[PDB]
């Protein structure tokens, strides 16, 4: 592989380009937040007397 | 045919460019839609 | 309608420049794609 | 690694400049010359 490439760099800046349009174009639509959700969920039940 | 258009070469460029401003007038011109409205065999009448 | 809207330019934009990318693999030139992409206007002159 | 085994090759074998067998850049004119002769004495020094 690395000998195909070594003859071939246009197909290689090809690949690379293509990674780095993907990756622009997903940073636009990525959510953004301090932490994921990791704690873990809770359900309360209310009742008055 | 094509061994004399191969001999011109300047002369489809000017063609080409004129293909492609017809292009450009047809798309602006010719309206937008999404889905058109199907005839399905049935329908309704409102009374208010 | 005030939710997005006009999204298609941007997506055909990528598209153009991802099928000149993969054309340039294959030739092995940043050139030699273009003979073949300058063929697209030929097919939508048609259509419209 | 896909990058190293892809695009890092095909940049060393267009866009790096042929180095002279012997040089190791000890002959660097300022302080890159310093630490190239400081590395050159201190790999003799961790090999030993
Ligand atoms: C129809 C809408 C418009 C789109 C047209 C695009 C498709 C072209 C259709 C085929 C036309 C082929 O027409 C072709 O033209 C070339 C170039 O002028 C001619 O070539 C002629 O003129 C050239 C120079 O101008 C000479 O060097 C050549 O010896 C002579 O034969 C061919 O004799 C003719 O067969
Ligand atoms: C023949 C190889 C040409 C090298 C130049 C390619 C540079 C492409 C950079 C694109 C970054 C988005
Ligand atoms: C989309 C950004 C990359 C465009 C290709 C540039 C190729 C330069 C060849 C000299
Ligand atoms: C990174 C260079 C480290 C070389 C150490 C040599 C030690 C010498 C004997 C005390």
């Amino acid at each position: 592989m690395p000998n195909f490439f070594i003859d071939r760099p246009i197909f290689a800046w090809v690949i690379a380009i293509i990674i780095m349009l993907a990756g622009g174009l997903a940073i636009l639509k990525l959510p953004v937040a301090q932490y994921p959700t990791f704690a873990p969920p809770a359900v309360t039940i209310s009742a008055s007397y | 045919s094509v061994g004399g258009i191969l001999r011109s070469t300047g002369r489809y460029l000017v063609l080409y460019l004129i293909i492609v401003v017809g292009m450009a007038y047809l798309f602006v011109r010719l309206p937008s839609s999404f889905l058109p409205d199907e005839d399905q065999g049935v329908f309704m009448t409102m009374v208010q | 309608e005030r939710l997005s809207g006009n999204q298609a330019p941007s997506l055909y934009a990528i598209s153009l420049i991802v099928v000149f990318l993969c054309l340039a693999a294959l030739y092995e030139s940043w050139s030699i794609p273009f003979s073949v992409m300058l063929v697209v206007p030929l097919g939508v002159i048609g259509a419209l | 690694v896909l990058v190293a085994l892809i695009l890092t090759p095909a940049l060393c074998a267009t866009m790096l400049k042929p180095i002279a067998k012997g040089d190791h850049g000890e002959g660097k004119k300022g302080f890159f010359g310093w630490f190239n002769r400081m590395f050159e004495k201190s790999t003799h020094h961790y090999t030993d």
